[PDB]
């Protein structure tokens, strides 16, 4: 396993491009039909900053919990005693790109729980092996990870 | 080396309604890690746009940003009277984060003229041995004004101080305080007191003026 | 709602330490890390270092090592910046940021701390009356002979906004500063409406409320 660089992304393509994690269908409010489509995720061993206070960092698509689900094993089997940890789930603050995955649930930033920057790229090669359709190194302070829509 | 950010230019006059174009030049490439802030007078910087191009949410539409490397660009595309500030970019690629040393944004508008006021000195500050005397030009454009003290008619010199208020955020006017240092014994010899305002938004001077005692 | 209030402004002799202080409210201390910036005429802005609370780990810009200071406390949501062998080259505003774990920028600032490193001694000002006079009618205080920056004035302790002007003080011969605040009213308010002006200059602690009437 070889830690993806600083600003590398995996595969190597646009985010929203069909090799990668496909197109935005849309922003996905709490009011929407499209909103029960979203399940919370309270796996015992992710670390949900929740910042919010709204549980919003717990609600994602299927696949994503699939695929975070799988991280979290590998990130405890990594270092011991250390978990995975969600900055970012679902978003409805605006504080992404403008047709950001996470505004429909398919896009987590993550972090170990230590906040040891120095793992991060390793927890990057960590998602690509869980089976995340799309994983950049986007900034010092976390991983942005994202996944196919159901349909 | 410490990453340097070159800001051009350092200073912008524009009118509502145009675009206002600031530019970011890195000493080496720091990928996308490229914050833009916006200060407006008196204030703490505020976040417009992160990595580049990113919005910070409740950013306007008419605030962008783009580039990757070195060379970094950010747009007002239709400024607003409000938009005066200094802004900055800074760059987190490299450690420590660096700072451009701003971009100060004016806004031009119609000429307006001054109201004009005088007031004596107080009762109070003369029992202390000093007179100030304050000649207050409020709400005009542009900032250029010629106020000029005379005490029984004789032009002073040398002897007062102007101060300027920053641009309004709302009319985009100015407005400037002349203050006029006598001692007590000074003041006491002379009787008319005027401050007479040149300024283009006038047909003619305006003078203001009292008689002491 | 997320707040960070800086403590007022400090007037130190060049050689001596100066301890300043950032309270964070509006969220949970622990979930993000604090950044100090300083912001000087010479040199623009300029990032100090961070202090990350959760683990009370710091990182300094090497220009400022010897020089400052951070540490935390986090039962009272507050960060101290301590500067230490001061010359008047250290003379700024500081400000605390927060960042938001997107990266070392910075979502929230405090209002500012002025530091002024000088051998001046501090003197509060006089406040003297600038008495009015349909329409529009002028008045004012004048802040006279004080030393350091800044000084605050507000008209009917926070009541009356529309209109004022508070100028940028103006460096006496004497090295003493000086600014006047006005503001118009409707002329037919003078009879009826109490105009004061209320005045803070903290490093002397000196407040005075100024009543102007004609
Ligand atoms: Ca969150
Ligand atoms: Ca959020
Ligand atoms: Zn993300």
């Amino acid at each position: 396993l070889t830690p993806l660089a600083y600003k590398q992304f995996i595969p190597n393509v646009a985010e929203k491009t069909l090799g990668a994690s496909g197109r935005y269908e849309g922003k996905i409010s709490r009011n929407s039909e499209r909103f029960k489509e979203l399940t919370p995720n309270y796996n015992p061993d992710i670390i949900f900053k929740d910042e919010e206070n709204t549980g919003a960092d717990r609600l994602m698509t299927q696949r994503c919990k699939d695929k975070l689900n799988a991280l979290a094993i590998s990130v405890m089997n990594q270092w011991p005693g250390v978990k995975l940890r969600v900055t970012e789930g679902w978003d409805e603050d605006g504080h992404h790109s403008e047709e950001s995955l996470h505004y429909e649930g398919r896009a987590v930033d993550i972090t170990t729980s230590d906040r040891d920057r120095s793992k991060y790229g390793m927890l990057a090669r960590l998602a690509v092996e869980a089976g995340f359709d799309w994983v950049y190194y986007e900034s010092k302070a976390h991983i942005h990870c994202s996944v196919k829509a159901e349909n | 080396g410490d990453i340097v950010m070159t800001q051009t230019p350092k200073f912008l006059l524009v009118s509502a309604g145009d675009k206002v174009t600031i530019t970011c030049k890195a000493s080496q490439s720091v990928s996308n890690d490229l914050t833009w802030y916006q200060q407006k007078p008196g204030q703490s910087p505020k976040l417009l746009i992160y990595y580049a191009s990113n919005r910070y949410a409740g950013v306007p539409d008419r605030f962008t940003g783009s580039g990757y490397g070195t060379d970094f660009t950010f747009t007002i595309s239709t400024v607003q009277a409000e938009d005066l500030a200094v802004y900055f970019c800074q760059q987190d690629y490299g450690s420590p984060p660096t700072f451009g040393g701003g971009t100060k944004v004016e806004i031009k508008r119609t000429v307006a003229a001054p109201s004009v006021f005088i007031f004596p000195p107080s009762d109070e500050q003369l029992k202390s041995g000093t007179a100030s005397v304050v000649c207050l030009l409020n709400n005009f454009y542009p900032r250029e004004a010629k106020v000029q003290w005379k005490v029984d008619n004789a032009l002073q010199s040398g002897n007062s101080q102007e101060s300027v208020t920053e641009q309004d955020s709302k009319d985009s006017t100015y407005s400037l305080s002349s203050t006029l240092t006598l001692s007590k014994a000074d003041y006491e010899k002379h009787k008319v007191y005027a401050c007479e305002v040149t300024h283009q938004g006038l047909s003619s001077p305006v003078t203001k003026s009292f008689n002491r005692g | 709602q997320v707040q960070l209030q800086q403590s007022g402004p400090e007037l130190v002799r060049p050689g001596v330490s100066v301890k300043i202080s950032c309270k964070g409210s509006g969220y949970t201390f622990i979930d993000e890390a604090l950044h100090w910036v300083k912001q000087s005429h010479a040199e623009s802005l300029e990032w100090i270092g961070v202090i990350r609370p959760y683990s009370g780990e710091t990182n300094y810009n090497q220009k400022f090592k010897d020089k400052a200071t951070m540490t935390v406390d986090i039962s009272s949501s507050t960060a101290y910046l301590e500067l230490a062998r001061l010359t008047s080259e250290d003379s700024a505003i500081y400000y605390c940021a927060r960042d938001w774990e997107r990266g070392d920028f910075f979502d929230y600032w405090g209002q500012g701390t002025l530091v002024t490193v000088s051998s001046a001694s501090t003197k509060g000002p006089s406040v003297f009356p600038l008495a009015p006079s349909g329409g529009t009618a002028a008045l004012g205080c004048l802040v006279k002979d004080y030393f350091p920056e800044p000084v605050t004035v507000s008209w009917n302790s926070g009541a009356l906004t529309s209109g004022v002007h508070t100028f940028p003080a103006v460096l006496q011969s004497s090295g003493l500063y000086s600014l006047s605040s006005v503001v118009t009213v409707p002329s037919s308010s003078l009879g009826t409406q109490t105009y004061i002006c209320n005045v803070n200059h903290k490093p002397s602690n000196t407040k005075v409320d100024k009543k102007v009437e004609p």
